[PDB]
């Protein structure tokens, strides 16, 4: 009776103890990704806003290729 | 000789302190532990239940034990409550929630040691100590949980000394609570291998006779345990007072348990008459023993006539002839035979005690081992199925690591002792 008495309480602290550690580390997973992902959707964006500005200095070159004629 | 008495939870502390009030009034004891009574028939055995202390103060031998300090505090502030050693105090403030796994395996866990120390100390001042006695309720959580893990323990150091417990049973015509009928059941478990003898006092029993004998259209648990000490008062009169028994609660067990797991006591009062008309007749010994057998005075909800009585111990108290007494005792027998097993000879013994419980000029204190018990078994097993078919309410124990196994065999040894008491029910010569 004595062994299982001592084996009922350390499940009891074991099941809270594995509670803890799995939402301490879906949380932290869950940080990481969306991190990660907000920050790829700006890069994204941000990487096609200079797209165009290339493009914009290319119609200037063309300008004034155009220039000389 | 010494008793040592522990008290475990909210009921188990109620009634516990309702009994020393009343004991303590029939042996003269003022609530300062002072003695002021006039017989000296009332220190014979004083010592049976008290330690005498410096300057002629008697305190009684008791324990008291809970999870929480509330009822710490109620004690405490109430009638006696000045009369128990300080020490013998031991709570804690987690409380048990109504859970036996709280108040067996997890929060009791850390209370228990400190209560091993107080019994321990107790023991050690008992000139020849036969043994102890628990008062608690079965459907809570400390007086459950930890009142069952407090006798395994005791049991594990004191292994032959005698184990006597007063358990009250849960009723839903008392109750709220839904996991009551598990508290019980994991109760009844520990209480068939860890006790020599168990007064069964059910509370839907204790309901049925304020309500309908008794009339009390709002019956409170004061009235409920006003019953539980006068009983608990009858069935010590012959450790508490001398006279023509020379008997201890190990003769008693010998003579009462004739199978080691049927240990489970009927207990009954006489006289119950409502008020008041009524309350003024004089009492005669044949209506004090009709009463006293009568199904409906029985204190756990069972009909005695469904079954058969292997063994019984009846006390009278007060002024009346021995004569009457047998002479209507053997009445019943003879009378009424085959609720008596014939495969044990003259099974029903009388005591008598001069002196009555206070407010009455007689009384009669009846205990019955009857295979009729088995209906409170399964009243509870009925209950404990119904949830445990869907694994209701379960997570409220898992939570605190306890396993589905062990309720299922809880559930098993429960069945198999209503399996015993009915094979005895139909047993013959
Ligand atoms: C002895 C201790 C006790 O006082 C006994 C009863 C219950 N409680 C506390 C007090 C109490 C009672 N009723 C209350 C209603 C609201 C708040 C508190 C109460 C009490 C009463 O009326 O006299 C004081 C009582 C309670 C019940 C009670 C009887 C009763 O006093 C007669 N019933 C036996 C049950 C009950 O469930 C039942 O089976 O029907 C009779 C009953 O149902 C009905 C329809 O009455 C009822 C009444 C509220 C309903 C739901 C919950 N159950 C639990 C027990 C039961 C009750 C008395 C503890
Ligand atoms: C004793 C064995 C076992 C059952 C039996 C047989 C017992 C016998 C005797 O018990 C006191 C009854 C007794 O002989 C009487 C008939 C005079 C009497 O007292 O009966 C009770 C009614 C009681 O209801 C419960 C009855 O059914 C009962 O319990 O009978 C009131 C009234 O009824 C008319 C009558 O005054 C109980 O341990
Ligand atoms: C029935 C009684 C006495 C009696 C029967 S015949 C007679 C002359 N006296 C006693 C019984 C005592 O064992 C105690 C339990 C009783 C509970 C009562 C306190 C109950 O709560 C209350 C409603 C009562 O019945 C009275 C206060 C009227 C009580 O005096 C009568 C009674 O039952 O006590
Ligand atoms: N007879 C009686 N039963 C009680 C009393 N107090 C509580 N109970 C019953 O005990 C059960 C609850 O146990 P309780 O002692 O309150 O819980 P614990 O403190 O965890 O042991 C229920 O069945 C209640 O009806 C009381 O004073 N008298
Ligand atoms: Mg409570």
């Amino acid at each position: 009776k004595r062994e299982h008495e001592r084996e009922v309480i350390q499940k009891a602290i074991e099941e809270n103890n594995n509670f803890i550690k799995m939402a301490k580390e879906k949380l932290a997973q869950k940080m990481e990704s969306n991190k990660e992902n907000r920050e790829a959707h700006l890069a994204a964006m941000l990487e096609r806003l200079q797209e165009k500005d290339k493009h914009a200095e290319e119609v200037r070159k063309n300008k004034e290729l155009k220039e000389e004629a | 000789r010494e008793i040592v008495h522990i008290q475990a939870g909210q009921c188990g502390n109620q009634i516990g302190a309702k009994f020393w009030e009343v004991i303590s009034d029939e042996h003269g004891i003022d609530p300062t532990g002072s003695y002021h009574g006039d017989s000296d028939l009332q220190l014979e055995r004083i010592n049976v239940y008290y330690n005498e202390a410096t300057g002629n103060k008697y305190v009684p031998r008791a324990i008291l034990v809970d999870l929480e300090p509330g009822t710490m505090d109620s004690v405490r502030s109430g009638p006696f409550g000045q009369i128990f050693r300080p020490d013998n105090f031991v709570f804690g403030q987690s409380g048990a929630g109504n859970n036996w796994a709280k108040g067996h395996y997890t929060e009791g866990a850390e209370l228990v040691d400190s209560v091993l120390d107080v019994v321990r100390k107790e023991s050690e001042s008992c000139d020849c100590l036969q043994g102890f006695q628990l008062t608690h309720s079965l459907g809570g959580g400390t007086g459950s949980g930890m009142g069952t893990l407090l006798i395994s323990k005791i049991r594990e150091e004191y292994p032959d000394r005698i184990m006597n417990t007063f358990s009250v049973m849960p009723s839903p015509k008392v109750s709220d609570t839904v996991v009551e009928p598990y508290n019980a059941t994991l109760s009844v478990h520990q209480l068939v291998e860890n006790t020599d003898e168990t007064y069964c006092i059910d509370n839907e029993a204790l309901y049925d006779i304020c309500f309908r004998t008794l009339k009390l259209t709002t019956p409170t648990y004061g009235d409920l345990n006003h019953l539980v000490s006068a009983t608990m008062s009858g069935v010590t009169t012959c450790l508490r007072f001398p006279g023509q028994l020379n008997a201890d609660l190990r003769k008693l067990a010998v003579n009462m348990v004739p199978f080691p797991r049927l240990h489970f006591f009927m207990p009954g009062f006489a006289p119950l008459t409502s008020r008041g008309s009524q309350q003024y007749r004089a009492l005669t010994v044949p209506e004090l023993t009709q009463q006293m057998f009568d199904s409906k005075n029985m204190m756990a909800a069972c009909d005695p006539r469904h079954g058969r009585y292997l063994t019984v111990a009846a006390i009278f108290r007060g002024r009346m002839s021995m004569k009457e007494v047998d002479e209507q005792m053997l009445n019943v027998q003879n009378k009424n035979s085959s609720y008596f097993v014939e495969w044990i000879p003259n099974n029903v013994k009388t005591a008598v005690c001069d002196i009555p419980p206070r407010g009455l000029k007689m009384s009669a204190t009846f205990i019955g081992n009857s295979t009729a018990i088995q209906e409170l078994f399964k009243r509870i097993s009925e209950q404990f199925t119904a949830m445990f078919r869907r694994k209701a309410f379960l997570h409220w124990y898992t939570g605190e690591g306890m396993d589905e196994m062990e309720f299922t065999e809880a559930e098993s040894n429960m069945n198999d002792l209503v399996s015993e008491y009915q094979q005895y029910q139909d047993a013959t010569a």
